[PDB]
Protein backbone atom coordinates (compact mmCIF):
# COMPACT_ATOMS: atom_id res chain seq x y z
CA UNK A 1 0.00 0.00 0.00
CA UNK A 2 0.74 3.62 -0.35
CA UNK A 3 1.78 6.03 3.06
CA UNK A 4 -0.59 8.82 4.15
CA UNK A 5 -0.43 12.00 2.13
CA UNK A 6 -3.90 13.31 2.85
CA UNK A 7 -4.19 11.54 6.52
CA UNK A 8 -1.37 14.04 7.28
CA UNK A 9 -1.04 17.34 4.98
CA UNK A 10 -4.72 17.37 3.91
CA UNK A 11 -5.76 16.42 7.76
CA UNK A 12 -8.84 18.94 8.16
CA UNK A 13 -6.90 19.51 12.20
CA UNK A 14 -3.93 20.60 13.24
CA UNK A 15 -2.60 20.63 16.64
CA UNK A 16 -1.12 23.81 18.37
CA UNK A 17 2.63 24.26 17.93
CA UNK A 18 3.32 23.36 21.88
CA UNK A 19 1.17 20.57 21.85
CA UNK A 20 2.57 19.50 18.19
CA UNK A 21 1.51 15.68 17.32
CA UNK A 22 3.32 12.74 16.00
CA UNK A 23 2.78 10.35 13.54
CA UNK A 24 4.83 7.32 12.90
CA UNK A 25 4.47 6.28 9.07
CA UNK A 26 5.92 2.82 8.90
CA UNK A 27 5.87 -0.04 7.33
CA UNK A 28 4.73 1.52 3.86
CA UNK A 29 5.65 3.02 0.77
CA UNK A 30 5.89 6.68 0.16
CA UNK A 31 6.12 8.66 -2.95
CA UNK A 32 7.49 12.37 -2.35
CA UNK A 33 6.36 13.13 -5.93
CA UNK A 34 3.30 14.36 -5.77
CA UNK A 35 4.32 16.53 -3.22
CA UNK A 36 7.01 18.26 -4.71
CA UNK A 37 4.65 19.21 -7.93
CA UNK A 38 1.76 20.76 -5.93
CA UNK A 39 2.64 24.71 -5.97
CA UNK A 40 0.68 25.31 -2.83
CA UNK A 41 3.79 24.97 -0.13
CA UNK A 42 5.46 28.18 0.82
CA UNK A 43 8.92 26.81 2.05
CA UNK A 44 9.80 23.02 0.83
CA UNK A 45 13.19 22.68 2.99
CA UNK A 46 15.23 19.61 3.78
CA UNK A 47 18.51 19.36 5.79
CA UNK A 48 20.82 16.61 5.16
CA UNK A 49 19.05 15.08 2.53
CA UNK A 50 18.08 16.03 -1.27
CA UNK A 51 14.97 17.27 -2.13
CA UNK A 52 14.61 15.64 -5.66
CA UNK A 53 16.11 12.66 -4.83
CA UNK A 54 13.81 11.70 -1.59
CA UNK A 55 11.75 9.19 -3.76
CA UNK A 56 14.39 7.25 -4.40
CA UNK A 57 15.81 6.99 -1.01
CA UNK A 58 14.94 4.60 1.85
CA UNK A 59 14.56 5.18 5.86
CA UNK A 60 13.84 2.91 8.26
CA UNK A 61 11.37 4.74 10.43
CA UNK A 62 9.27 8.48 9.69
CA UNK A 63 7.81 10.75 11.96
CA UNK A 64 5.30 13.15 10.96
CA UNK A 65 4.86 16.01 13.60
CA UNK A 66 1.84 18.27 12.75
CA UNK A 67 1.26 21.86 14.04
CA UNK A 68 0.22 25.41 13.23
CA UNK A 69 2.32 28.86 14.05
CA UNK A 70 3.00 32.72 12.99
CA UNK A 71 4.52 33.52 9.32
CA UNK A 72 7.40 34.83 10.76
CA UNK A 73 7.94 31.78 13.15
CA UNK A 74 8.42 29.92 10.31
CA UNK A 75 12.06 31.12 10.40
CA UNK A 76 12.25 29.65 13.99
CA UNK A 77 11.74 25.61 12.35
CA UNK A 78 15.34 25.23 12.11
CA UNK A 79 18.64 23.53 13.38
CA UNK A 80 20.71 25.77 16.02
CA UNK A 81 17.63 28.63 15.78
CA UNK A 82 16.62 30.76 18.63
CA UNK A 83 13.34 32.60 19.37
CA UNK A 84 9.89 32.42 21.98
CA UNK A 85 9.26 29.64 19.22
CA UNK A 86 12.31 27.64 18.78
CA UNK A 87 13.38 27.33 22.75
CA UNK A 88 10.24 26.86 24.75
CA UNK A 89 7.70 25.01 21.83
CA UNK A 90 9.30 23.00 19.20
CA UNK A 91 13.19 22.48 19.20
CA UNK A 92 14.97 20.60 16.19
CA UNK A 93 18.86 18.89 16.98
CA UNK A 94 21.85 20.21 15.18
CA UNK A 95 22.15 16.49 13.53
CA UNK A 96 18.40 16.94 12.11
CA UNK A 97 18.28 14.71 9.36
CA UNK A 98 14.66 15.79 7.91
CA UNK A 99 12.67 18.14 5.75
CA UNK A 100 11.03 21.08 6.77
CA UNK A 101 7.90 22.05 4.73
CA UNK A 102 4.89 25.00 5.37
CA UNK A 103 2.21 26.36 3.43
CA UNK A 104 -0.38 29.27 3.74
CA UNK A 105 -3.66 28.54 5.90
CA UNK A 106 -4.84 32.26 6.58
CA UNK A 107 -7.94 31.60 4.44
CA UNK A 108 -8.86 28.27 6.25
CA UNK A 109 -7.40 29.06 9.84
CA UNK A 110 -8.41 33.14 10.04
CA UNK A 111 -11.59 34.23 11.00
CA UNK A 112 -13.55 37.17 10.74
CA UNK A 113 -13.61 38.16 14.22
CA UNK A 114 -10.11 36.14 14.29
CA UNK A 115 -8.96 32.96 15.67
CA UNK A 116 -7.82 32.56 19.16
CA UNK A 117 -8.05 29.14 19.59
CA UNK A 118 -4.17 28.87 18.17
CA UNK A 119 -1.61 28.63 20.96
CA UNK A 120 1.89 29.14 21.68
CA UNK A 121 3.92 28.64 25.00
CA UNK A 122 6.09 31.77 25.96
CA UNK A 123 7.73 31.05 29.21
CA UNK A 124 10.08 27.81 30.73
CA UNK A 125 12.20 27.32 33.07
CA UNK A 126 14.90 25.87 30.70
CA UNK A 127 14.77 25.59 27.06
CA UNK A 128 13.57 22.22 25.74
CA UNK A 129 15.55 19.54 24.43
CA UNK A 130 15.13 18.46 20.92
CA UNK A 131 11.55 16.22 20.12
CA UNK A 132 10.06 17.58 23.50
CA UNK A 133 6.71 17.74 24.35
CA UNK A 134 5.90 19.96 27.38
CA UNK A 135 1.96 20.49 27.66
CA UNK A 136 1.84 21.86 31.93
CA UNK A 137 -0.04 24.24 32.35
CA UNK A 138 1.50 25.06 35.44
CA UNK A 139 2.27 28.37 36.11
CA UNK A 140 5.83 29.75 36.02
CA UNK A 141 7.62 32.12 38.41
CA UNK A 142 9.67 34.71 36.64
CA UNK A 143 10.25 36.79 39.58
CA UNK A 144 12.11 35.98 42.97
CA UNK A 145 8.95 35.47 44.61
CA UNK A 146 6.87 32.49 45.14
CA UNK A 147 3.56 31.66 43.59
CA UNK A 148 1.81 28.73 44.70
CA UNK A 149 -1.62 30.70 43.90
CA UNK A 150 -2.25 31.99 40.12
CA UNK A 151 -1.48 35.09 37.67
CA UNK A 152 0.48 37.98 39.45
CA UNK A 153 3.60 40.02 39.26
CA UNK A 154 6.61 37.37 38.02
CA UNK A 155 4.04 34.91 38.02
CA UNK A 156 2.45 34.44 34.53
CA UNK A 157 -0.29 31.95 32.61
CA UNK A 158 2.67 30.17 30.03
CA UNK A 159 0.74 30.24 26.77
CA UNK A 160 -1.00 33.09 24.42
CA UNK A 161 -2.86 33.09 21.45
CA UNK A 162 -2.55 34.19 17.85
CA UNK A 163 -4.85 36.89 16.48
CA UNK A 164 -5.32 35.27 13.25
CA UNK A 165 -7.19 37.85 10.96
CA UNK A 166 -7.38 38.24 7.04
CA UNK A 167 -6.61 41.65 6.79
CA UNK A 168 -3.50 41.02 9.59
CA UNK A 169 0.27 40.92 7.90
CA UNK A 170 1.63 37.71 6.10
CA UNK A 171 4.42 37.76 9.33
CA UNK A 172 1.40 37.81 11.41
CA UNK A 173 -0.54 35.05 9.14
CA UNK A 174 -0.99 31.30 9.96
CA UNK A 175 0.94 29.01 8.26
CA UNK A 176 0.57 25.09 8.85
CA UNK A 177 3.72 23.48 9.59
CA UNK A 178 5.07 19.90 8.76
CA UNK A 179 8.32 18.42 10.33
CA UNK A 180 9.55 14.74 8.65
CA UNK A 181 12.13 13.47 10.89
CA UNK A 182 14.10 10.16 9.51
CA UNK A 183 15.50 7.58 11.29
CA UNK A 184 18.21 4.25 10.69
CA UNK A 185 18.62 1.04 12.49
CA UNK A 186 19.55 -1.92 11.91
CA UNK A 187 16.90 -3.41 10.42
CA UNK A 188 16.03 -0.69 7.48
CA UNK A 189 13.45 -3.01 5.51
CA UNK A 190 10.12 -0.88 6.39
CA UNK A 191 9.78 2.18 4.34
CA UNK A 192 11.21 2.37 0.98
CA UNK A 193 10.56 4.61 -2.38
CA UNK A 194 8.36 3.69 -5.68
CA UNK B 1 -5.43 51.06 22.68
CA UNK B 2 -6.75 49.15 25.72
CA UNK B 3 -10.29 49.96 27.46
CA UNK B 4 -12.27 48.71 29.85
CA UNK B 5 -15.71 49.00 31.66
CA UNK B 6 -17.10 47.07 34.25
CA UNK B 7 -21.02 47.38 35.59
CA UNK B 8 -22.90 44.48 38.02
CA UNK B 9 -21.58 45.54 41.34
CA UNK B 10 -23.91 46.01 44.40
CA UNK B 11 -25.25 45.01 47.56
CA UNK B 12 -25.75 41.41 48.29
CA UNK B 13 -26.86 39.32 51.60
CA UNK B 14 -24.95 36.07 52.18
CA UNK B 15 -25.34 33.51 49.75
CA UNK B 16 -26.81 34.58 45.90
CA UNK B 17 -25.62 35.03 42.86
CA UNK B 18 -23.76 38.20 40.92
CA UNK B 19 -22.58 38.33 37.03
CA UNK B 20 -20.47 41.04 36.47
CA UNK B 21 -19.66 41.95 32.93
CA UNK B 22 -16.58 43.91 31.44
CA UNK B 23 -16.70 45.60 28.24
CA UNK B 24 -13.50 45.69 26.06
CA UNK B 25 -12.06 48.15 23.55
CA UNK B 26 -11.18 46.45 20.15
CA UNK B 27 -8.45 44.26 22.07
CA UNK B 28 -8.60 40.58 20.91
CA UNK B 29 -6.20 37.91 22.06
CA UNK B 30 -5.57 38.97 25.32
CA UNK B 31 -5.58 37.17 28.53
CA UNK B 32 -8.21 38.33 30.80
CA UNK B 33 -8.38 37.76 34.75
CA UNK B 34 -10.49 39.49 37.60
CA UNK B 35 -8.70 41.26 40.30
CA UNK B 36 -10.40 42.48 44.15
CA UNK B 37 -10.03 44.62 46.96
CA UNK B 38 -10.73 43.04 50.26
CA UNK B 39 -9.10 45.45 52.87
CA UNK B 40 -6.95 43.07 54.64
CA UNK B 41 -4.52 42.49 51.73
CA UNK B 42 -6.41 44.46 48.26
CA UNK B 43 -5.19 44.30 44.33
CA UNK B 44 -4.89 40.61 44.53
CA UNK B 45 -5.97 37.32 41.80
CA UNK B 46 -9.51 36.51 41.22
CA UNK B 47 -10.24 34.33 38.05
CA UNK B 48 -8.46 34.02 34.98
CA UNK B 49 -9.52 33.52 31.16
CA UNK B 50 -7.94 32.97 28.23
CA UNK B 51 -8.93 34.34 24.57
CA UNK B 52 -10.03 31.58 23.04
CA UNK B 53 -12.19 30.49 26.01
CA UNK B 54 -10.13 27.88 26.98
CA UNK B 55 -7.19 27.54 30.06
CA UNK B 56 -9.29 29.06 32.78
CA UNK B 57 -7.96 29.40 36.39
CA UNK B 58 -9.09 30.80 39.72
CA UNK B 59 -7.90 30.71 43.27
CA UNK B 60 -8.57 27.80 45.73
CA UNK B 61 -10.53 29.73 48.08
CA UNK B 62 -13.09 30.29 45.39
CA UNK B 63 -12.54 27.34 43.09
CA UNK B 64 -15.97 26.54 42.52
CA UNK B 65 -17.88 28.96 43.87
CA UNK B 66 -17.12 31.45 40.76
CA UNK B 67 -17.08 30.52 37.00
CA UNK B 68 -15.47 32.87 34.17
CA UNK B 69 -16.72 32.84 30.26
CA UNK B 70 -16.73 35.38 27.62
CA UNK B 71 -18.22 36.64 24.40
CA UNK B 72 -16.11 37.53 21.79
CA UNK B 73 -18.51 37.45 19.39
CA UNK B 74 -20.31 40.22 21.76
CA UNK B 75 -16.88 41.98 23.14
CA UNK B 76 -17.57 40.83 26.69
CA UNK B 77 -16.47 38.94 29.39
CA UNK B 78 -19.00 37.48 32.41
CA UNK B 79 -18.12 36.66 35.62
CA UNK B 80 -20.33 34.38 37.73
CA UNK B 81 -20.61 34.69 40.80
CA UNK B 82 -22.32 31.96 43.49
CA UNK B 83 -22.36 31.18 47.57
CA UNK B 84 -21.08 34.54 48.24
CA UNK B 85 -19.10 34.74 51.66
CA UNK B 86 -18.44 38.24 53.78
CA UNK B 87 -14.65 37.31 52.88
CA UNK B 88 -15.34 38.37 49.34
CA UNK B 89 -17.19 41.90 49.69
CA UNK B 90 -14.63 43.92 47.93
CA UNK B 91 -14.49 46.25 44.75
CA UNK B 92 -14.25 44.04 41.61
CA UNK B 93 -11.40 45.04 39.10
CA UNK B 94 -11.54 43.78 35.17
CA UNK B 95 -7.53 43.41 33.60
CA UNK B 96 -6.33 43.06 29.82
CA UNK B 97 -3.16 40.85 29.64
CA UNK B 98 -0.93 42.54 26.57
CA UNK B 99 0.92 39.93 24.40
CA UNK B 100 3.83 40.55 24.88
CA UNK B 101 4.33 41.06 28.65
CA UNK B 102 1.74 39.28 31.00
CA UNK B 103 1.38 42.48 33.79
CA UNK B 104 -1.70 43.19 32.71
CA UNK B 105 -1.33 46.90 31.78
CA UNK B 106 -4.60 48.27 30.13
CA UNK B 107 -7.64 47.76 33.24
CA UNK B 108 -10.70 49.65 34.07
CA UNK B 109 -11.92 51.73 37.01
CA UNK B 110 -13.65 49.03 39.24
CA UNK B 111 -17.16 48.22 40.91
CA UNK B 112 -17.96 47.49 44.54
CA UNK B 113 -19.22 44.45 45.46
CA UNK B 114 -20.39 43.72 49.30
CA UNK B 115 -21.80 40.68 51.69
CA UNK B 116 -23.75 40.97 54.98
CA UNK B 117 -24.56 38.26 57.21
C1 LIG C 1 12.94 29.53 7.12
AS1 LIG C 1 11.41 29.56 5.90
C2 LIG C 1 10.16 30.94 6.51
O1 LIG C 1 11.85 29.97 4.28
O2 LIG C 1 10.68 27.98 5.94
C1 LIG D 1 -4.88 30.77 26.81
AS1 LIG D 1 -4.34 32.63 26.66
C2 LIG D 1 -2.99 32.98 28.03
O1 LIG D 1 -3.69 32.87 25.08
O2 LIG D 1 -5.62 33.77 26.84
Amino acid sequence: NLCPFGEVFNATRFASVYAWNRKRISNCVADYSVLYNSASFSTFKCYGVSPTKLNDLCFTNVYADSFVIRGDEVRQIAPGQTGKIADYNYKLPDDFTGCVIAWNSNNLDSKVGGNYNYLYRLFRKSNLKPFERDISTEIYQAGSTPCNGVEGFNCYFPLQSYGFQPTNGVGYQPYRVVVLSFELLHAPATVCGP
Amino acid sequence: QVQLVESGGGLVQAGGSLRLSCAVSGAGAHRVGWFRRAPGKEREFVAAIGASGGMTNYLDSVKGRFTISRDNAKNTIYLQMNSLKPQDTAVYYCAARDIETAEYIYWGQGTQVTVSS
